């Protein structure tokens, strides 16, 4: 289990950390989290109480370096750093324990949600989308836009994703105009899977970050990016048992988490309505089927 | 984006650009089986590229057998359809291709993109007018010449004839959307007001009869009544 700590909360503060939430109030004597399991990347995100515009946060895995939280009042947020002096940390660290000035990263044994949501997703992969080498961990924010969004403007505030567009010529094989447009096995299988992504774990991963930067900063170019990873899927004849059958587990926690408040503008009516009722994968997603069945009925 | 009537007049400026009608590509006559059941027989079909500036007219005569042995043929005519349109504009010089092709019908929008990937600059648009373009196969010789293919063929017609000669391309278009209206609302009539007198042909060079200036009013006046008339008779007005 590892820590990352916070100086103070010198202002007013909703802290998420994965898919947990607490309140933070101004000067409270908040100094960190604790108890984050190893072995997964994590995000902590903040909503200031001022401010609800900006939801920001960071995703960092604690294999990769201890790090810490200080409020930078010039630039107005909270900040991760990295810290390199590895007992002034565990004396820090161990010195806020014995004060109990930290909160326990709630996990319920039971509970699996978090692996489920971030099983293919690896940090190197982020930092690879989310472009800052200097730092081992990843800031993305509600406003961030991404490389294709930018194409229809600051690059280095640019979320990286694979860029999919369906009527493109990478898309779309000269002299099989029809076949592959209306059977994008084509893309998926040879242009994504085997080219770009070299294997499903990738492509799932990056189709998992894009769901959590969308669900936890209601970023549209990632709900999107989200969006067409599955569409990509279910509109492709030929694809994977295992593909499919794990893409089923995946919707299927994805649509779980998401707060019930949300479906309105973090699902495409459209997308769905063709991946679940239309498309050649209509029948292969039983258990995202049920559970948007009994949970979202009005979108479709 | 969409053409209509705001911006009808763009369709008589310099841009080179075409309407293609996808009507009449795919053509059945259906009919029972001996078994008491329902069957289509195809017929020769034709897409509809027409240059409104000019009076140019590309009419691809869509051959049955290409559709021997496929499925879901109302689908595959609309990719049929722009898999010909794509070839005739790589056909063209450079200087002769469209910057705007206008699809008459919205479900050949994306057919005709996809397409036409390699032609980043040639806007497809639909369009909200009603154009009466299917009507094109009650032009009697745009008829011969599709029902007697033996295989697929493109034959080059001005469905202006001569028109230009003496009046705008804006008054041309004009006139053949009035005649193909009145066609496509009771074509018997129609033809009986063009092949009326016995002293007015139809050169062997053009599809439509050699009226004067003054024929003319008086034919586009009969044309415009018939139009009214069977919307009463329609709907009783
Ligand atoms: C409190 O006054 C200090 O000088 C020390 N603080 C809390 C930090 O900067 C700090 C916090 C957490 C981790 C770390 O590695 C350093």
């Amino acid at each position: 289990m590892n820590t990352v700590p916070f100086t103070s909360a010198p202002i007013e503060v909703t802290i998420g950390i994965d898919q947990y939430s607490f309140n933070v109030k101004e000067n409270q004597p908040f100094h960190g989290i604790k108890d984050i399991p190893i072995g997964h990347v994590h995000v902590i995100h903040f909503q200031h109480a001022d401010n609800s515009s900006m939801r920001y946060g960071y995703w960092f895995d604690c294999r990769m370096g201890n790090f810490y939280i200080q409020y930078d009042p010039k630039d107005g947020l909270y900040k991760m750093m990295e810290e390199r002096d590895g007992a002034k940390f565990e004396n820090i660290v161990h010195n806020f324990k014995e004060r109990q000035m930290m909160v326990s990263y709630p996990k319920i044994d039971e509970d699996d949600t978090w692996y489920n949501l971030t099983e293919f997703v690896q940090m190197d992969k982020i930092r690879k989308i989310v472009r800052k080498d200097e730092n081992q961990f990843s800031y993305v924010d509600s406003s961030m836009t991404t490389v294709q969004e930018n194409e229809l403007s600051d690059p280095a505030h640019s979320l990286n994703y694979t860029v999919i567009n369906f009527k493109s010529r990478e898309a779309i094989r000269p002299g099989h105009e029809m076949e592959d447009f209306l059977d994008k096995s084509y893309y998926l299988n040879t242009v994504m899977l085997q080219g770009i992504f070299k294997n499903s774990s990738n492509y799932f991963g990056e189709l998992q970050f894009a769901f959590l930067n969308a669900m936890f900063f209601g970023n549209y170019g990632s709900s999107l990016q989200w969006h067409a990873m599955i569409e990509l899927i279910c509109s492709s004849a030929t694809v994977p048992k295992h593909m499919l059958d794990k893409l089923d587990e995946i919707l299927y926690y994805q649509i779980k988490t998401l707060p019930e408040q949300y479906s309105d503008i973090l699902l495409n009516e459209r997308v769905w309505n063709i991946c679940l009722y239309s498309s050649f994968q209509k029948n292969s997603l039983h258990n995202t089927e049920k559970i948007m069945e009994n949970k979202y009925p009005e979108l479709l | 984006g969409a053409m209509n009537s705001s911006n009808y007049a763009e369709l008589f400026n310099n841009d080179i650009k075409l309407f293609v009608d996808d009507t009449n590509v795919y053509r059945v006559t259906v009919h029972k089986t001996f078994e008491g059941n329902v069957a289509t027989k195809a017929i020769n079909g034709c897409i509809f590229t027409l240059n409104p500036k000019t009076g140019h007219l590309f009419l691809k005569i869509i051959h049955t057998s290409v559709w021997a042995g496929q499925k879901r043929l109302s689908q595959l005519a609309k990719w049929k359809t722009a898999e010909e349109v794509s070839a005739l504009v790589r056909s063209l010089p450079k200087e002769e291709q469209p910057k705007q092709i206008i699809v008459t019908r919205k479900a050949m929008l994306d057919p005709l993109e996809v397409h036409m990937l390699d032609f980043p600059n040639i806007a497809i648009r639909p369009t909200e007018l009603r154009l009466p373009f299917s009507a094109a196969m009650s032009i009697d010789k745009l008829s011969d010449v599709v029902m007697k293919a033996t295989e697929p063929q493109m034959v080059l017609f001005n469905i202006y004839d001569d028109w230009l000669d003496r009046i705008s391309s804006y008054t041309a278009f004009s006139r053949l959307t009035l005649l193909l209206r009145a066609l496509k609302t009771n074509e018997e009539s129609a033809k009986m007001i063009l092949l009326s007198d016995p002293t007015i042909t139809i050169k062997s060079y053009h599809l439509w009869p050699s009226f004067t200036d003054e024929q003319w009013i008086t034919i586009e006046s009969q044309m415009r009544d018939l139009i009214l008339t069977e919307y009463g008779r329609k709907y009783n007005v």
